[PDB]
Parts: C-alpha cells; structure tokens; sequence
C-alpha cells in the first residue's frame, strides 16, 4: 500500500498531473519506474523532461 | 539479477556456471559448445521460440562479449619483455657487430612499433641469424628452436593460448647447460614471444568480431520480427533494442537492458 | 551550454625547441550555437 | 565439542549454522546479526537470564574470535602481486626511461616496509604520475585515476571486502580497449590493491579488537556474578574462568573449559 | 541413465555392455559386430523401423565417438621412450663413432611427420646392419636386431593395436643371444615403437574420421525424414537435431540429445 502512496506522490510532484493523466499508458508504464527512483537526490526537473520526451516518442503519427 | 528470459532455474543455473567458468574451460567458444544455446532455447517448442529465443540469444552474446570485455589479461605485459628483448639483443648486437644488418635494424625498429602482423611477417629473415650463430655455417632449419621436445611443447602451448586466451602460460624457454649461446637463446625467446603475442590478440580480435557480428545479427532479426506491433510497448522495445551497439557501448547497454528487462518481459505477448 | 577548455600541445616539430613545456590553450563552445542577430524574445534563456 | 547442550537444539543449530557460514554470508560481524545474540537468550525468564546470558555470551565471543583466527585468510597472497607490480613497472617506468623519481623509488620501499599513512601519500605521488602518463602534462586532480563506472564499481567492491574480509575478490582493472596505456592500468592495479589491502587489514585490527574487548567485559561481569557463592564448584568456576586471555592462548582455554564444561555446568546454580 | 529411443531391456544390457567392454574386447570397430547393428533395431517391424531405426543408430555412433574419444589413451608415454632411444643413443653414437652427426632422425622435430617415417627407419636398418657387421651393404630383412620369431611375434602384436589401438602393449629385448647390447636392442626398440606409434594414431583417425562420416551422415537422413512434420514440438526437434557437429561438438549434443531426448520421444509420431 506504500508503494501506490509513492506512485501517487511523484504524480503529484512531476506536474501535478491529474489522475486522468495517470490513466494513459505513456504513464501507466513509467509511473512504476520512476517509482524506483526519485527517493534518491536526483531530481524533480530531469522526471518533468523524462515525460515530456517519452509522451513525444509515444505520439509518432 | 541474472534476468535471462522464461528460462528454468535449472538452465538459468547452467549458464551462470558457464559465464563464470568461462575463462576456466578450454575452447571458449561458443559455436563449439552448442549446450549453452539449447539450454538458452524456451520450454514449449517454436511458438514461443520464435521470439524469445531471439531476444534470448541477444541477451547470451551480449553478455558474452561483456564477460569476454571484463576478463580479457593484458597481453602488454608479453609485449613489454618483447620490447626489452628485441631493444636490447637485436640493434646492439648488429650495432656492436657486424655493420651490415642496420637496414634489418631499421626493420625492427618498425617491428618494435605496433605492426605486428606485418612485424612478425619476415621472422623467418630474423631466424636465419640466429641460425647462423646457433649452428656454424649457416643453412635453413625449422623455424621453431633447437630442442625437439621444446619445438614441440612450444606448438602444444600456442594451440593453448590459441584455444584460451584468457588462460595463457609463458614458456620461459631458457636453460643453464646451454650448448646453444646466450644471445641466440634471447632471439629464441623473442620469437617465442612475439608468435604468442600476434596468437593471442588475432584470436581475441577473432572472437570479439564474431560476437559483435551475432549481437547486430540479432538486432536485424529480432527488430524485423518486432516491426509489425504498434502499441506503446512493443514499439518502446523497438527503439530500446534498436539503439546502435559498439563494444565501448554494450556494458552500458546491459545495464540498460536490465532496468528495461522490467519491462520487455511483459512487453512480449 | 558547457565551456570546454583544451590544453594540448603543438606538433613535435615545434615542440622542441625549449616549447615543451607550452600548452596552447583553446576555449571550446560545446552544445552552444552561433548567434547572428539580436534575440529578443528569448533573451531569458538564451546567454551571449 | 560444541556446548550448551541445555538450550534448545533448534537454536543450538542455528549457532552451528552461523559459525559454518559465517564466511559466506556477508557482513561479518555479531554486532550487525542481533537475532544470534536474541537467540542466544536464556529460558525462564530474567531470573536465569541474568546469570546465564554472560556465560552465552562469552562462549559465543570466544567461538567468535576461535573462527576469525582460524578461518582468516591470506593476505601476503595480495601483497605478493603488490609487491611485484611495485617492482617491475616503477623499476621499467623510471630507470628504464626518463628517470626523474629515483626519490620517490626510494619512498615506495621505504614505506612498503610497514606504513599505511604512507601508503596514502604515495596513492597521492602515484595518482599524480598517472594522470601524468594517460593524458601527456601534469596537472592534479582528487582521487579519480580513470574509469568512471569501474570507479563506481570499485567502491561497491571495497564496501564488501570491509564488511566481509574472509570473502573478498579482486576486480580485474583492466580494459580490453587501449584509451589509456599499460602502464596507466598497472597504476590503476596497484591504486586499488593497495586500498584493498589496508582496507582487509584494518578491518580484521577492527573486528579483532572489537571481539577482545566483548571478552573483556564478559568477564569482569561474569566474574561480578558469580562472585557470591562460596560452594566449591563456585570457586572451580571462578579460579577457571577468571584467568585472562590473548589472542593466541584462547585456543588452549577453549580446550580447557570444553574439558571441564561439566564441573562449571554442575556450578551454575 | 544412457537413454535409448525404444529398446528392450536385453538390447540396452547389450548396447551399455558393448560401451563398457569396448576397451576390452578385439576388433575395436563398430562395423566389424553386425549384432550391436542387429540389436539397434526397433520392434513393430519396418513402419516403425523407417522413422526410428535412423534416431537409433543416431544415438549409437554419437555414443560411441564418445566414449572412443573419452577413452582415448595417451600416446605421448611411448613417445617419451621414442625420445629416450632417439636422443641418448643414436645421437652419442654418432658421435663417439664419428658418423658426423647426421639429423634425420632429428627430421622429425616433433611427433607430427608421420611421413618419412620409413626412410628414418630404412637408415636405422642401415645403421642397424653397419653395427652388427662393420661393412654391410643394405640388406632385405625387416628388423635389423637379427631377429626372427620374436619379429613374428611383433606383427602379431601390430596386428593387435590395429584391432584395440585403445589398449595395447610394448613388447621386449632379450639377452640370451648377445650380439650389440645397448646399440642394436635399442634400434629394435626405436623401428618396433616407431611402427606402434604411427600404427596407433593412424588406426585412431581412421575410427574417427569413419564414426564422424557416419554420424554427418544420419544426420541427413534422420533430418530428411523428420523434414514433413510442420507440428511444434516437430519442428522443435528439427531446429535440435539440425545442428552441425565436430569432435569436441559431441559431448555437449549428447547432453543436448539426452535432456531433448526427454522431449523428442514422444514428438516422434
């Protein structure tokens, strides 16, 4: 049950991003990895870009 | 760790004692040990070989040229008693003596530098020298030294070092009851050593270009068999798996593949 | 945007006499981009 | 052979199966297991705890400090190709060519005789060389030879050697590709051989020291405790085990108190 | 546990009996027991025989290159004494008795010129006969030791290498009639172990040149029959048993063979 508070907090820490959001593959892929990670030093911005470059690749008409 | 594929413990098991015992066995290589890739193919036939056996095989030769990158000897070291051996022996006797052997020292000089193939190509030139002082009145002998027993266990520890070059055994072929001179015995040592120093890096080069041809191979196969998916998960695996692999690259990439193991596992039907 | 310095030397034919010891000095402008005209609306971003 | 028949056979093989895996498993320490020493507690409540504890725990201190001096390992295996590296690449790195640091040969066996600060200093005096021969002009940088991830792997590698010194391996430096030279990866070989070295060795002063002083206070609270009978196995005990102990005279009253375990059982109250 | 396709259980006592004694028994050949052949056959007549027999005797040749090549003896422990009559006696007499040293017994210069054997051995006879009686022209005998019965003895026991060249035997020298002790005894020795050698390792490539040529051969014709089935574990079994195979190859096929074997029964209909 701390794992989905952990998933849920780097949601909210990432953009804000509504539960909506959280719902789309591109992010109910990467949610569990970046569960993974963000408990060290890394970074708030470098998740924000992950997103964005992911979300772009996911959207290749 | 040790992420492989659907694979038993049992054979996941086998390949952990094999790319440990790598540089323990002889003839590491593994066309001539086919177990490793029947032991690597998945339980229920070709349904499901038909790609994880792919992705499997890529994930062996991966790791195999990374076990061979992580335990490669330094063959510098050989290389350095030649350096010392043709240095001192070779220009500072035909400088010393007999003034006429400076364009072969020139030669030499260019042996000393990192031409080794076409180095070694005239050892037969250089030999006949130490022909001419091991034996009086110069003819044309075996190219290997003077013992017998020695010329033959010499062949016996270059095929060896030529079917483990991990595992490699100088022979150290100096003697005390030395019937054969001092300098003549350095040039038997050098040629010795110079052979086993070109052996050892064509096969390691070999083999390392053999492997890094099987991983593009793969890649061509198994992103030509991963091209007609399109959802968000197989066609991440397409541009992870596709992403271009040199040798400085692919340990990186391993630990790539690891953290995307977590999810191309499920991403494969 | 990174600064990189280089310090190399010359070729060995000018580094014998008594510049050895030399170290030529180049500024190196990684991942940046020439620039030819006044920016004016990314002058928040953008650093000559 | 092998005592406490009275505690449960359960936990007395749980301390069989620590002192037989001891060397496997990792953090070899008794600090960091707590669950053998809250196995090691006594039936019945505090009332036999707080007789029979110490005498537990003693025993286990001293089977601890049994099983470190007898399954410590060889470490002049390590220093052996210290030594040799020290010998023949700064002998061919210095007198061989351009030698500017015949002092500073003088300060590598100097201090190869027995100091470690200066160990230190001359991981200082050779990192400057290194990064003097892999890129060609001297200038300093902090504790970096080369390598970034084998740098991170490198720590990894030591956190296991200092928590488990009976259970260490040695990395392989070396790289397959030639970005920088042998001799910069001899300077790498040594760097991190003579960290690995000091760290197995001060870790084992550590632990060492760490098993003596538990001894220690095991018993003077033992002796505080059974201080107050005056029964004639009471004073046996206390004459048996009130005798101090070394490092090389607990072996002879192990096999003392295992001989007469029974008169000092029979003396528990 | 040795597995056979579909046996009973006096042809797998017959076949396990003819691998254990195979080192035993004369005529060490699998062509020359037409009843191991008549015992690999499978029951239920030629319907079963058709698709079976093929994967039987594809089980028997690889098991037997296996065994012959894991039992192979070593053939350098009469090369030693080879060496040991080449080099201490022929050499020293040449130059004691001032025959100037002549190297075609050095020739050979390892134990790899199983050509001109027979010249090396028509001037030992030579030599042989100039011995024994100082001004011989070359005369037709076969050993030169002045020998007879115990020449009809030595082709008895060629004759008994060719057959079981896995165990075999060294002969004699006799003394009651005396004629050149350590001179003509020992060429006796060097023509009869010269013979027994290139006799052994003839006889040896034959046997695995002819068990390769027949296991390449059901090879074909097992995957020609087994090429119809399009069914999983069908195919599953061709991608098995399509393999290439060498001399070291086997081994690891045969444990491959063995845990498919496991499978491959029933896959065939």
């Amino acid at each position: 049950k701390e794992e989905e508070k952990k998933k849920q907090q780097m949601l909210t820490g990432v953009l804000g991003l509504q539960p909506t959001m959280a719902n789309h593959p591109v992010l109910g892929v990467f949610l569990p990895k970046y569960a993974k990670q963000n408990g060290g030093n890394v970074d708030k911005t470098a998740f924000r870009l992950d997103l964005i470059r992911m979300l772009a690749l996911h959207r290749l008409n | 760790s040790i992420p492989f594929a659907w694979l038993d413990r049992d054979k996941v098991q086998r390949l952990t004692n094999f790319l440990s015992n790598l540089e323990n066995l002889e003839n590491v290589d593994l066309r001539e040990h086919p177990y490793v890739t029947n032991s690597c193919v998945v339980r229920e036939g070709e349904d499901v070989d038909e790609l994880k056996t792919l992705y499997n095989t890529f994930i062996l030769w991966l790791m195999y040229h990374y076990v061979l990158s992580k335990r490669k000897p330094d063959y510098n070291a050989i290389w350095q008693d030649i350096t010392k051996l043709q240095n001192v022996v070779n220009e500072y006797l035909k400088s010393k003596g007999l003034n006429k052997g400076n364009f072969e020292n020139m030669f030499t000089n260019k042996e000393k530098f990192e031409s080794q193939f076409s180095d070694i190509h005239r050892a037969l030139l250089r030999l006949g020298n130490s022909i001419r002082w091991g034996s009086n009145v110069p003819i044309d002998t075996p190219y290997v030294n003077l013992t017998a027993e020695d010329s033959s266990e010499i062949e016996n520890n270059l095929q060896d070092a030529e079917k483990n070059m991990l595992w490699y055994t100088v022979y150290n072929i100096n003697d005390p009851w030395d019937e054969n001179g001092y300098l003549v015995t350095s040039i038997n040592k050098l040629v010795y050593l110079g052979k086993l120093f070109v052996t050892l890096n064509q096969s390691w080069s070999k083999l390392e270009k053999v492997a890094m041809s099987q991983i593009v191979t793969t890649q061509n196969h198994l992103s030509g068999h991963l091209r007609k998916n399109e959802n968000f998960n197989a066609v991440y695996s397409q541009r992870v798996l596709q992403t271009p692999l040199t040798g400085q690259r692919v340990e990186s990439f391993l630990k790539i593949i690891t953290s995307d193991y977590e999810i191309i596992k499920s991403s494969l039907e | 945007t990174k600064i990189l310095e280089v310090e190399v030397s010359l070729d060995p034919a000018q580094r014998h006499g008594n510049s050895v010891h030399f170290q030529s000095l180049q500024h190196i402008l990684y991942n940046g981009l020439c620039l030819i005209s006044p920016i004016t609306t990314l002058r928040r971003y953008y650093q000559p």
